[PDB]
């Protein structure tokens, strides 16, 4: 019995419940072991055969590509990333009481009991763009331990529903719409480090990572526009970096708001002149907001 | 507010549910803890 | 939100089924959270399994239900063998591709109520989901 | 725990040629089975 | 009064020593003679020194460490230490049935094992006498049936009374914290303590 | 996690077969775990093999079973050479190119009970999976 | 390490065959792992060769078997020249592209028993594989 | 095969062996002509082999060699050679991998490399001023023998243990075509798994310190 | 006692030297005269220093070395060692049949081989006299038939009695250990010791 | 080392090969070895055109123990024998290196004739054999 990605399945387990992300578009994974190795050249005997031992599982990266789904289940990714939640609203807390990131657990399932299980994991990145294409959400995860296993927890009601219909992006400031959009791209992060725990007590045992601590969070965005001016002497659309701009970005079904932001600009003399805005919140800014709305 | 639950075994009688497995069953085809040398000395 | 009331149980043929539940109050205003067992006195529990959400669907079985040690917030619920075998007999035939031993049966819902008016005489859902049957070979 | 059997061609009685192979049987020949019961019976009869 | 560790507290694995350094100190006075002889004179005790280092620590396991160390400081007691690399049970039996004759002194012990013990020590094993906190190290061993003899380093700090018993297993060093007079922990804004290390010297 | 109830077995033909299982409580209080044998007094094990998961599938054998030690918490199950020989003629005829000896035999299912009822529940499904036979050429 | 029970055999035509084997128990609780000769008292060996796994497949030969050095874990098995002739006559004509001197001939198994404790016996399939004949031009 | 002989394997007819420890310090020096029409020739004076490397990847096995040379010049002529000519190419045949005569299911590829890591001794001196300088001697740093195998992920039955991910050790391993054979008497295996569209496994192979001499054999087709 | 090595315990393959540093120590009074002359006078013994570094060690082989060193400390004996690169043979024969005239002194030795020896030593070979621990280096050799003449450094510590025998192979230095008062070892997290090294000195 | 050993002969030149047998024991390191006493052993062999039991014979070796205590034995062919092979080997003269030419297969037995009236046999070597053509008398 072989195995096939085209009929693989992914299940996320947390809080003693399980989430079936049915609408997976892609995923990629590796697994590896670390080894210690020495060749011990010695003038008595210039040994040619190395001496080596396997010690530890490498921390696997995981990468996922997911389509937006009506029934919104993927909002739990932001919940696990560490946004606070208010119904469908998510907020960054201006300062955070966490030290450890939210640990959770993953099954990869296939026919013939041919299953794999990743025991301790955390989200490191969520990242997407509204670039004139069906918005696909990337996720970066790390996991500290894996094993193969014969079985998995069933999950059947918490299934990611049908994909939401396409709609075009809008950008605005105080209800001014912004002319000549080209793209918007967003990323959110939870930078972390594993605490190295290996000890001489672990000798002749295989070792794993077990705990990590949160270094930082980031929220940031990029916008691409065509260069435009209202009249030659105008000042509002100049190059110079504005600051304390309130900024709002939405589709039909998703909304993001920065109450105050700092804008860098870069200009490119491509065949049509292009401008990139780099966006970041200001230190005094209020909580950035995110909302989701289901299509009827 | 929170509800926690577990399956009701036949051996455990009844007790508060818990956030871990309790029992473990271990399987093997043979016992390695007893040697033939011991068991033979014991009979002999 | 329906995201966290919901638990897909799996019964198994020719053998009775039973669960035990602990009710905890919590507040995470301190880390780790403050937690206590809810005193369950004067509550009672109900629920049934039916083959469909539709209003005409069949009642497949009623749970046996019982509080125990109500001061510690425990309660227990169960199905007899006669129930398990009847639903075994009445569930769908189409075996699940990842696990041919198991078959879909239907939907269930557990709701609880206050039998003394306290601050309310009222009822609410506590747990929902759908029920699968593992087939089984030995009697 | 595991037990290792070495086996090798026999050329002339008690003499053998180098080409060698290894079996790694996953459970010791010393590990017991239900013999435990009858051994306990006969030890108790000795008692 | 063991220094807490993963065996005592498997939940607090960070307490596993990242690496340990064992030093012999053998204070000696020595000179080199112009005819190329070397001459040396011994006075004062040999003693074992130990250095320990720890990784980054989370607040819980750190608090458990401080709760230990301050209890030690208040009581003025001793710190007991296990040393995992020597944790092998190659000798076992009714140790308390062995007879050591009185008046053995200097570096050789002979014992009547009475045929009781099973297995044998190895060079580099630890060895201890039941009534005294010292830890010795086996240089060499011999059998003559039930009689054993072992030559041991350093030299014995006591004359045998005949009440002693050998101790091959579970040897703990008894030590106190020479670093401890300026102890303290950095706290980084990660919420994690750092820079902890311990220098220990046996004491009797 | 999940119980890992799913285990598959291989029987070497023309030779007796036996399996031993021990039930333990475990307390993780210290690094060498505080495991304790469960008292098995007044419990019994049943189990059978059938050719397919069906209402009227063929039955190949019933396990021989016993308790070896009520206080070491150990039960054992076994099959005679006559049983496994009855298997070897009715298991299927396919053989793998790289593994010609191994043949599918059937589905199996181990069920445990108290000999005197707790009534609220009386038995549970310990373990299940499928059985393969390995062909052999000696007697 | 790998639990390999499987080894193929190459007998040679017109020449008697014999194989010697040495039993050692290896314990890896302490390093390096300790290898100890198995006291081979009271064990006994059998084995047979036949042209296919089939339940009707005819026997081509059976081993002479003997213990050699019980304190050292040594035993031996062998086939007489006449047996070798029967193998060579029955075997395939088909040759092997990796070594055209080898021809396939059958399957074998050296089932082993112990009868040491309590006058009661048990048996297990210690080693298994295919057997080939190599052709020889010297007669 | 003389490439392996120059690389520093010991030779026993067609058999080659790695010696477990080696008496060389300098690698085996040798000399190369590149020849063309019209006396248009080039000559490389001191050289050593640094690598030999090949794979059995479902294609006509091509052997790569890496060499270094310390000096070159152009020259008008070359030594004739006519009986020691590399003959006709051997016919194709498929790879097999095995352990103790167990064949291994679902192969995808095998790749091998062998090395003789060396350093040139820098010799340049103030005596060399206003002269052109060359390297002249090198010393052997290390040898390596290593291999990779790619397989499809397969299991015999779900609870099996023999084909798990976990790294085996002390595996005897044998790799061959019709005409070439390589044997590691004991080896250490790392595993890596890739969830490509069909699950793939890579084994990384290395000899253990106690292992006996790895063997190589060649056989001519008829 | 002979230092353990891959000759004495070939299974302890790690136990050979990763590097060595044979240093000559030759104490002199030196003076620099205003006329630019440099004067040197030889006084006190020349003595060989030896620094050795081991590779990383596994615990078992380390424990063997540790026990050896402690047994040396306990006895107060001498450490005997053989350099392998000099160990390579050149001369062979029954050295017992060589005869050395008494009363030779100064840096030149002559001897009668009677034709018994085979091969000849090279410059930079080691040389030793059987009755005295000092080791010498051959600066040059001259044959004349079966008689040999050798120029050695340092000069002979003793006049030939006429009962010496030469020894060209298996020459052991007799030494004393300079680190012994503070020796100590770090268990690396990977389970190995590192930096294990010895500063030996000859002693006469 | 396997049983497999190829052989190359020289046309129109007598051929001879020498061996000695030893016991080995690596329980002493470096591995001990001692010459095996060959008293009573004897050898046989033939060269035949194919592995087929019907194949024709081409030549038979002469062979002799040469020193039982050194455990040494030798094998040879005369030029008349080699000539017989030269007449009958294959003629697939390689287009690029024509001197090598295939002739057949060979097997060498020894019989441990010994006191006690037992006898046993084992094959010491087996392989292919080639001629190299001989341009000079």
């Amino acid at each position: 019995y072989y195995s096939l990605m085209r009929e693989s399945k992914v299940i996320v387990e947390y809080d003693g419940r399980a989430f079936h992300f049915d609408a997976l578009s892609n995923y990629d994974v590796q697994t590896s072991y670390e080894e210690f190795k020495t060749l011990r050249r010695t003038i008595h005997r210039r040994t040619n055969y190395a001496d080596s031992v396997i010690n530890a599982q490498t921390p696997s990266s995981i990468s996922l590509a997911i389509n937006f789904s009506n029934t919104l289940t993927e909002a739990n990714f932001f919940e696990w990333l560490g946004f606070d939640r208010k119904g469908n609203t998510f907020l960054l807390p201006l300062y955070s009481n966490n030290i450890e990131p939210i640990m959770f657990n993953i099954y990869i399932v296939n026919k013939d009991n041919n299953c794999v299980y990743f025991e301790n994991c955390y989200v490191s990145t969520v990242d997407f763009s509204l670039d004139k294409n069906i918005p696909i959400l990337n996720v970066g995860i790390e996991s500290g331990k894996f094993s193969e296993v014969s079985t998995y927890r069933e999950a059947a009601s918490i299934i990611q529903g049908e994909a939401m219909s396409y709609s075009p992006v809008i950008v605005s400031t105080n209800g001014n719409i912004l002319p000549g959009l080209i793209s918007a791209s967003l990323s959110f992060q939870q930078q972390c480090s594993w605490r190295e725990d290996k000890s001489v007590f672990d000798i002749n045992k295989i070792y794993n990572n077990k705990r990590a601590y949160v270094n930082e969070m980031n929220a940031s965005a990029t916008i691409s526009l065509y260069y435009l001016k209202r009249f030659a002497g105008d000042m509002v659309y100049n190059i110079e970096p504005e600051t304390d701009v309130p900024l709002n970005i939405r589709n039909n079904n998703i909304s993001i708001d920065f109450p105050l932001a700092r804008i860098s600009k870069r200009l490119n003399f491509s065949d049509v002149y292009k401008v990139e805005w780099d966006i970041i919140p200001t230190a005094s800014s209020d909580p950035v907001r995110i909302d989701f709305f289901g299509e009827i | 507010k929170i509800i926690v639950q577990q399956i009701l075994n036949i051996d455990d009688t009844t007790t508060t549910a818990s956030k871990y497995p309790k029992y473990t069953v271990v399987l093997g085809n043979s016992i390695s803890s007893i040697t033939a040398g011991e068991l033979t000395a014991a009979v002999e | 939100s329906t995201e966290n009331r919901v638990i897909d149980i799996v019964v198994d043929e020719k053998v009775p089924y039973g669960l035990i539940m602990q009710f905890m109050d919590v507040d995470d205003s301190v880390y780790p959270p403050s937690e206590i067992p809810v005193n369950l006195t004067g509550y009672s529990l109900r629920g049934t399994i039916k083959s469909s959400l539709d209003e005409n669907a069949e009642t497949l079985a009623s749970f046996t239900t019982s509080i125990i040690d109500a001061a510690q917030g425990a309660a227990a619920i169960s199905l007899s063998v006669a129930d398990v075998t009847n639903i075994g007999e009445k569930a769908s035939k189409e075996r699940d591709k990842y696990n041919p031993r198991q078959r879909f049966a239907g939907y269930y819902d557990i709701l609880m109520t206050r039998d003394v008016i306290g601050s309310e005489v009222s009822s609410f859902r506590i747990m929902e989901g759908k029920v699968y049957i593992s087939d089984g070979v030995t009697q | 725990i595991v037990q290792q059997i070495l086996n090798i061609d026999d050329t002339t009685t008690t003499a053998s040629k180098y080409p060698k192979y290894t079996v790694v049987l996953g459970n010791s020949i010393s590990s017991i089975t239900a013999g435990e019961l009858t051994a306990a019976v006969e030890a108790s009869a000795g008692s | 009064m063991r220094l807490p560790d993963p065996y005592t507290n498997p939940e607090l694995s960070g307490l596993g020593f990242e690496s340990v350094n064992l030093i012999d100190n053998d204070p000696v006075i020595r000179d080199e003679l112009p005819n190329g002889k070397v001459n040396e004179v011994k006075v004062s005790a040999q003693y074992w020194g130990i250095n320990i280092s720890y990784p980054e620590l989370f607040p819980d396991e750190y608090s458990v460490l401080d709760a230990f160390i301050l209890e030690y400081k208040r009581t003025g007691g001793y710190i007991d230490v296990i040393l995992p690399q020597y944790e092998a049970f190659r000798v076992r039996g009714n140790t308390n049935l062995v007879n050591i004759p009185a008046g053995q002194k200097g570096s050789n012990i002979t014992m009547d094992t009475q045929g009781v013990l099973t297995g044998i020590p190895k060079p580099g094993d630890l060895f201890k006498l039941s009534n005294h906190p010292k830890v010795y190290k086996i240089t060499s061993f011999n059998r003559s049936g039930n009689s054993w003899s072992i030559n041991v380093y350093p030299d014995l700090f006591i004359t045998t009374t005949g009440a002693e018993k050998p101790v091959f297993n579970g040897i703990l060093f008894r030590t106190k914290l020479m670093n401890g007079d300026a102890f303290g922990s950095t706290l980084n804004n990660n919420g994690t303590y750092s820079g902890i290390s311990l220098n220990l010297r046996e004491s009797l």
